[PDB]
């Protein structure tokens, strides 16, 4: 679940921080595109972008 | 100033004896030769400022003037304005591009507030009997409702 | 927008004084000062309230 | 950030302090200097024009 | 009384000298985060908070506002500049014998500057 | 016993404070608002006499759908809805003195009707010209004449003109014979008589 | 119920007559009538619906100067100056009926006036010609048309051509492609849409 996942992300990836920024900014991306494509505000584009990266990319 | 205050202390004094607490202020103008305006004036006139910081009271916690603001405005209004800027300018520029500059060129959506008709006139193309008439035709257009109703709520 | 409302605007801070947040309740009193009313104010004021 | 790197501590030589308030003007001539410790107008508030809060040098 | 201590802020009104949000308690007041509440923040990982929490939301003056804005639009928010009170800071110690040349060393050539 | 200006508007459309106003004095035209443009004033009055139906319309959330203006520095009061929702909700007098002073902006109405798009632009700036100087009139030695200070084109709002007020209307001046002016000025001579 | 026939009368000046006249089918218009050579047909109505301003009009003693129009066949009810004078006299809402109905006809007056205001033999048509479907339209495939035979200057009242004007109601046919016609039928194709 996010929540494993969200664990799983970072628990087998690189600097906890190394993975953050990178979280990140993909998420500012997820939301600079798709700007305000599916409304969103439920699943942030921060919560899509973990999902995506830590389901979907992994 | 400093001696009329004082003058005027002794003779209000004076006045205070017959009436005290001197009450008298229009009367005490008989005297004062001067409406209490000044009178209440002088009062003010003669304050001694405050340390921007002793310490404030009830508390030793701090100092004064720590509980206001600069000349400095909050960006809840900044913002707003900013807003006005280009919810205007598009909803502006969005009827005839040119007159648009004009618009901007004989008011403001910059720098000038102006450019005197006159200037403008020749400025964009050199004329005289196509600048009040585009210029209220480009108001009474972005004017009525669907076009003024956008500022309808943003009058900023 | 003036222009376009050609609202030719007031000019006036309006300075109300209002209730804030989170309170209540019936109003007891007031109690004006002025030249009149007491006039126990700062030098220049005109009402207290 | 990238405005700069490292700082210069030191001290004020009387030009460095001079050249603390020049504001020389296009009339072609100096000024930041204060000729007078008083501060804002009794009358009016404004600010004398050679005080502790002379404008045209602050 | 509960009522007697609740507060919040999203913005209002600013220090005088030193803008930074005026808090005292009746008024829209701000939560100052002190050394060791820092100590709480550089001590943990990822810290832009940190930043920002140093400044958009207290001092970048301009940063301050167009943030906000930046969220109103409904995108991110800039970077942030530098706080203020450090540009202060220059100017007391600046008004005390000193010749700070906070600056930059840029080109291949490399440039020494200096700025406001 | 609000007012305003002589280069100025009482409202637009969209603007919900639609109750029945009493212009106090001035005739305070109001400029009905189009589209693209081009304002009628129709609407045109008189002493202590209302304007600006609004809040009658589609009941009480009628959009002006036609902005206003304050012509002459105005003059003009109003009263809170209820005197025209509820005091009117009373007697029907009540209502009926509303309707009365609707009556007038109605009768205005008729006035424009014919004398309005009659035909050519000059009988009709006259269809209604003598009329105006029933309404703002000033009498004085030629005759029953307005005098107001006023366009060559606000006229053309008379007509869709261009130099007709200041050309056509010069005929009256002096060539025909009905008027003549003072810098600004109209001095109707006549009810009828030359120019009939 | 009254009714009269088709382009007739329901009085003229000098008669008011019963005061109302609750124009009910047909769908009927009142040609005002005065000294000028025209006669605006201004009345235009419903079901139901009133026309009767004649006991009131400058408080009574007002008469009909525009002189009626039993325009289609027409079907008009109507009652006695009295039956309004008691019963507006009493409770409004009886009337309240009544004054919602001289809304209908008061706005009924001041919109095709925004179009008749248009000086111009072409545009104030395109406008009026909508609001004329809009009423008593026929909508059918093309779109909202009106079907009530076309009696070319029964459009050239409201502008003041003579035959140059009947050709361009063609137009709405050909150019415009905006409406047809068959032994007078009218086929207002669009709200807009061949000739906005």
């Amino acid at each position: 679940q996010i929540m494993h996942r969200a664990e799983d992300l970072i628990s087998a990836a690189s600097n906890r921080y190394r993975i953050t920024v990178q979280v990140a900014n993909r998420a500012k991306r997820r939301r600079y595109e798709e700007f305000e494509s599916a409304e969103d505000a439920m699943m942030k584009p921060v919560l899509r972008a973990i999902i995506e990266m830590s389901d979907e990319l992994t | 100033l400093y001696e009329t205050i004082s003058r005027i202390k002794k003779t209000t004094k004076l006045l205070s004896q017959e009436m005290g607490r001197k009450p008298t202020e229009e009367e005490i103008a008989t005297r004062m030769e001067m409406t209490i305006e000044k009178l209440r004036f002088i009062a003010k006139s003669a304050q001694l400022p405050i340390s921007l910081e002793t310490p404030i009271g009830k508390e030793e916690d701090s100092r004064l003037g720590d509980f206001i603001e600069s000349d400095g405005e909050t960006p809840e209004d900044q913002v707003s304005k900013n807003l006005l800027r280009e919810d205007l300018e598009k909803v502006l520029d969005s009827l005839s591009p040119r007159e648009r500059d004009v618009l901007r060129l004989r008011y403001g959506l910059d720098d000038g507030r102006m450019k005197t008709l006159e200037e403008i006139g020749q400025i964009f193309n050199v004329t005289r009997e196509r600048i009040r008439q585009i210029e209220a035709k480009a108001l009474r257009k972005l004017r009525h409702p669907n076009r003024n109703s956008v500022l309808k709520e943003y009058i900023r | 927008l003036r222009a376009i409302f050609g609202e030719k605007a007031r000019d006036v801070r309006d300075n109300s004084l209002r209730v804030p947040n989170g309170e209540k309740g019936r109003v007891v009193d007031v109690r004006l000062f002025t030249r009149e009313q007491g006039d126990e104010l700062p030098p220049g004021a005109n009402m207290v309230v | 950030t990238n405005q700069f790197d490292y700082v210069k501590i030191g001290l004020a030589s009387p030009e460095r302090i001079r050249q603390w308030g020049e504001r020389t003007l296009p009339n072609g001539q100096v000024v930041g200097e204060v000729t007078k410790p008083e501060t804002i107008n009794y009358r009016t508030l404004k600010p004398e024009m050679d005080g502790l809060f002379c404008e045209r040098i602050f | 009384l509960v009522d007697d201590k609740i507060h919040a802020r999203s913005t209002g009104p600013y220090s005088l000298v030193t803008q930074q949000p005026l808090g005292g308690k009746a008024q829209q007041g701000g939560q100052r985060f002190g050394e060791m509440e820092v100590w709480a923040l550089e001590a943990f990982g990822a810290a832009y908070t940190l930043q920002e929490l140093l400044t958009v939301k207290s001092d970048d003056m301009q940063g301050r506002n167009e943030a906000l804005n930046a969220i109103v639009k409904g995108k991110a928010i800039p970077r942030p500049g530098t706080p203020e009170s450090f540009k202060v800071l220059m100017r007391e110690l600046q008004s005390l014998g000193l010749d700070i040349a906070v600056h930059k060393v840029e080109t291949q050539a490399d440039g020494s500057s200096l700025d406001v | 016993v609000e007012t305003f200006e002589r280069n100025k508007t009482i409202f637009f459309p969209g603007d919900p404070a639609e109750r029945v106003y009493f212009l106090l004095k001035g005739a305070v035209k109001l400029s009905r608002v189009y589209e693209a443009g081009e304002e009628i004033t129709v609407a045109l009055l008189r002493e202590n006499s209302v304007f600006g139906v609004l809040s009658l319309l589609t009941g009480n959330k009628s959009d002006r759908f036609y902005h206003a203006v304050a012509f002459t520095p105005v003059e003009l009061l109003s009263a809170p809805i209820e005197q025209v929702e509820q005091a009117l909700k009373e007697n029907p007098e009540l209502s009926m003195l509303m309707l009365r002073g609707l009556s007038s902006r109605i009768l205005q109405t008729e006035m424009m009707i014919e004398t309005l798009a009659h035909r050519d632009m000059g009988s009709r700036l006259v269809s209604f010209l003598l009329i105006l100087c029933r309404d703002f009139g000033v009498p004085c030695a030629d005759g029953i004449t307005i005098d107001l200070k006023l366009s060559h084109q606000a006229i053309a709002e008379a007509i869709g003109s261009t130099r007709v007020t200041v050309t056509r209307l010069l005929g009256d001046l002096r060539e025909k014979k009905m008027i003549s002016i003072h810098k600004k000025k109209i001095t109707v001579h006549k009810p009828v008589t030359l120019s009939r």
